[PDB]
């Protein structure tokens, strides 16, 4: 884990990513930048550099899924780690960002810990 | 029926994924090794599904289902 790990923060609710940007500085991590969508965090990524992506469940414009979904099937960030963030630990919901090829999955809200022990995991997975 | 067998399970991954589990579907025969786990799971989520979530944590090779006879 490189504490210059650059993170992308996805999430509707600007409070939202305010409160894991800090959860994320508390665990050492400070290279994190925020995108409001799908789509936005897309154009975001475009410029590279970044090597992980922490992404919310609905969002407008594009929903978490479907930014899963689309790095997944693009060349250069087909292997860009993203954690999910759902509101509820329903089954339908788990199983698809399973299928979809997510890293992981936190139910929100959540502590400093729990993200932690998600991102320690991850990071295990891929010996980085 | 079916059977789900864990193996070479780190120290507490047994119990997280018997609560990882629990959100899938639910477990009947439930054996906790300590580097094991091994349950009981009804016709619910096809194999790939819990495999797919299981992976989360543990690797492929660590999974197994096996049948069972009433
Ligand atoms: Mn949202």
């Amino acid at each position: 884990a490189d504490k210059e790990l650059k993170f992308l923060v996805v999430d509707d609710f600007s409070t939202m990513r305010r409160i894991v940007r800090n959860l994320l500085k508390e665990l050492g991590f400070n290279n994190v930048e925020e995108a409001e969508d799908g789509v936005d965090a897309l154009n975001k990524l475009q410029a590279g550099g970044y090597g992980f992506v922490i992404s919310d469940w609905n969002m407008p414009n594009m929903d978490g899924l479907e930014l899963l979904k689309t790095i997944r099937a693009d060349g250069a960030m087909s292997a860009l780690p993203v954690l999910m963030v759902t509101a509820e630990a329903k089954k339908e919901n788990i199983i698809a960002a399973a299928q979809a090829g997510a890293s992981g999955y936190v139910v929100k809200p959540f502590t400093a810990a729990t993200l932690e022990e998600k991102l320690n995991k991850i990071f295990e997975k891929l010996g980085m | 029926p079916r059977r789900i067998i864990l193996s070479r399970l780190k120290a507490g991954e047994v119990d997280l994924l018997e609560e990882e589990l629990g959100h899938l579907t639910t477990l009947t025969d439930v054996v906790k090794g300590a580097d094991s786990l091994s349950a009981i799971l009804p016709g619910d989520i096809a194999e790939d599904d819990i495999t797919a979530v299981l992976c989360f944590v543990i690797e492929a090779d660590q999974i197994t289902f096996e049948t069972v006879e009433v």
